[PDB]
């Protein structure tokens, strides 16, 4: 598990929205907080839910271990020892994977480093305006509740009996 | 020898020191092979009803 | 694909860089052997973004330019193996006005070392012809 | 495979040309941010093989 | 054979640098007339 240090110089680009945030009680950025909000979700006869084992809080600390490393190191750390590469030279590589010389980052290092601010702005907007953005998880758990409920609902059925209350007909 | 709780171990904590001119560049390497395993198959079978 | 040929996507045939896999059978299953390739025992160094020579930012051809605190070369992205600075390595692009955080060494070519035996053989070829 | 490496898969780890990602925590999911390369406006020219 | 083929003139960057030293060379010539 990595930990980002506490410098920020990353070459003009901030990951202020993706790096976790010590500010909140629990170690989440700008970002999935955002989520964590826009989502919506022990009974009676036998109904029990078992907590997970992996508390939420304790995903938001891998995530940022996988976040730090790819921020510092490129792709060595998945697939060998950690090595530290300057952000300046993490983006180098990465053109060379599309096929385009890396003498262009270094001759336009602004203008990729404003577009890329703007564009991770752009996500923070986008998902908190619209309601329809989450749509894919608000599925999973609104179908789990309403298969859930109508179990409860089937015991006041009269299945063909004289009367859906067990101790009554006895 | 006895039985004991506590709170899972998240891995071994390792920091790294980012730096703007430090590089790291291997100069060995090692060749270690790592097994796979995958099902296949399920014993057939048929029932007369 | 593992085995019929050499996989790139990362993490899917072995936990590394890979080679090949050897597939052996089982008893309702199949069972393979990958064969990665990780890297050793690492060493830090000083590194830069670009070389300055004549007004011009330098780029090595393929991996990246490298320091041990004295002198600057340029190795492969995955075994350290020091190279002398040559432009059949460095593609030269514009000038060096641009580039932040750039540093300053000089460029060799093995284009010099040829020139420069006949340079010095045509100076004695020279002299020799005043002789009559 | 696109977080830990670059992807040369078309369309698979977003449209366009692909440079790396970021994941995000999510309840009961992962969100995934994909930073794609895209050309911009072009122009005609003249060509020979 | 080639289908489609145009004609242009080709830089050689190796030339000039044998091109000015032979240059430089005639010049050395013309210079050893003169003692
Ligand atoms: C960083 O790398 C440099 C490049 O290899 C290296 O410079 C080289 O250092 C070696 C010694 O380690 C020299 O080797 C020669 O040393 C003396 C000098 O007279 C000779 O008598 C020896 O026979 C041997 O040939 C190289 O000459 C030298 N190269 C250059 C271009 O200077 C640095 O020493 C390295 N620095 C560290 C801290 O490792
Ligand atoms: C890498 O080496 C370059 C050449 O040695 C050097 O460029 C030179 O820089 C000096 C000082 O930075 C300039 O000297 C003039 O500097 C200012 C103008 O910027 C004047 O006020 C001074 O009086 C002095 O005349 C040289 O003109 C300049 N040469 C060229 C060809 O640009 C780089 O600065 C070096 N880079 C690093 C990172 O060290
Ligand atoms: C690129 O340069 C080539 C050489 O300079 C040139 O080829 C020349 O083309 C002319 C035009 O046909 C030929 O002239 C002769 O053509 C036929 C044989 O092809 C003869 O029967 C005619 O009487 C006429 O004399 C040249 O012989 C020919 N030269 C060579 C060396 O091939 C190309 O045409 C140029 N490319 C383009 C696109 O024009
Ligand atoms: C390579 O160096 C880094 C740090 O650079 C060091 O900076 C000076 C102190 C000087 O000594 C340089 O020559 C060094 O290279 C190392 O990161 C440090 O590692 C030690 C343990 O080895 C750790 O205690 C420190 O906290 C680390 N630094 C920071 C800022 O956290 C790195 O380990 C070196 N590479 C190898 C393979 O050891
Ligand atoms: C590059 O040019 C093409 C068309 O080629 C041109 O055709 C003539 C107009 C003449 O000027 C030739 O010398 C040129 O090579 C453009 O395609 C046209 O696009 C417009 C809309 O932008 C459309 O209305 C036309 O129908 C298109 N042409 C055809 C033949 O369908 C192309 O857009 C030009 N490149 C750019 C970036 O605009
Ligand atoms: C990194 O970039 C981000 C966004 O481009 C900056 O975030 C804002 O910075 C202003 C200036 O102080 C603050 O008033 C805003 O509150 C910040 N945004 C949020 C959402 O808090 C950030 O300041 C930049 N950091 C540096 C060091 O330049
Ligand atoms: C790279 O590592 C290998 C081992 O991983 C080294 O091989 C060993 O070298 C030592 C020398 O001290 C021998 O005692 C061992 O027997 C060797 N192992 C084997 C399996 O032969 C090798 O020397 C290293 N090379 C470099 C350049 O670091
Ligand atoms: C690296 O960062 C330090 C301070 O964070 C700065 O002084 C130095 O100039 C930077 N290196 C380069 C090459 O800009
Ligand atoms: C000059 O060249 C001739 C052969 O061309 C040789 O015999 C003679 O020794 C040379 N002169 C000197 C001073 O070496
Ligand atoms: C391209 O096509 C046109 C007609 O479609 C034809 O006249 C021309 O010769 C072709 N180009 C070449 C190089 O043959
Ligand atoms: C011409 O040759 C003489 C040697 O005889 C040399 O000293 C001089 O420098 C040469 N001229 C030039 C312009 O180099």
């Amino acid at each position: 598990i990595y930990k980002t240090p506490p410098i920020k110089d990353f070459g003009g680009f901030n990951f202020s929205q993706i790096l976790p945030d010590p500010s909140k009680p629990s170690k989440r950025s700008f970002i999935e907080d955002l989520l964590f909000n826009k989502v919506t979700l022990q009974k009676f006869n036998g109904l029990t839910v078992l907590p997970p084992l992996l508390t939420d809080e304790m995903i938001a600390q891998y995530t940022s271990a996988l976040l730090a490393g790819t921020i510092t190191s490129g792709w060595t750390f998945g697939a060998g020892a950690a090595l530290q590469i300057p952000f300046a030279m993490q983006m180098a590589y990465r053109f060379n994977g599309i096929g385009v010389t890396q003498n262009v980052l270094y001759e336009n290092q602004k203008l990729i480093a404003n577009q890329f601010n703007s564009a991770i702005g752009k996500i923070q907007d986008s998902l908190s305006s619209t309601p329809s953005a989450l749509g894919k998880l608000q599925d999973v758990v609104n179908q789990n509740a309403q298969a859930l409920n109508t179990l409860v609902k089937q015991l006041s059925s009269n299945f063909g009996a004289i009367s859906s209350v067990l101790n009554d007909i006895l | 020898q006895s039985i004991i709780a506590y709170t899972m171990s998240l891995g071994a904590e390792n920091s790294v020191a980012y730096s703007n001119n430090s590089i790291a560049i291997p100069t060995n390497f090692t060749i270690s092979v790592t097994t796979e395993i995958l099902p296949v198959s399920m014993t057939k079978t048929s029932v007369d009803c | 694909e593992c085995v019929l040929g050499q996989s790139k996507r990362v993490d899917f045939c072995g936990k590394g860089y890979h080679l090949m896999s050897f597939p052996q059978s089982a008893p309702h299953g199949v069972v393979f052997l990958h064969v990665t390739y990780v890297p050793a025992q690492e060493k830090n160094f000083t590194t830069a973004p670009a070389i300055c020579h004549d007004g011009k930012a330098h780029f090595p051809r393929e991996g990246v330019f490298v320091s041990n605190g004295t002198h600057w070369f340029v190795t492969q992205r995955n075994f350290y193996e020091p190279q002398i600075i040559t432009t059949d390595n460095t593609f030269v692009s514009g000038n060096c006005d641009v580039v932040i955080g750039i540093v300053n060494n000089t460029v060799y070519d093995p284009l010099q070392p040829e020139l420069d035996s006949f340079k010095e053989e045509l100076d004695k070829y020279f002299k020799n012809h005043t002789s009559p």
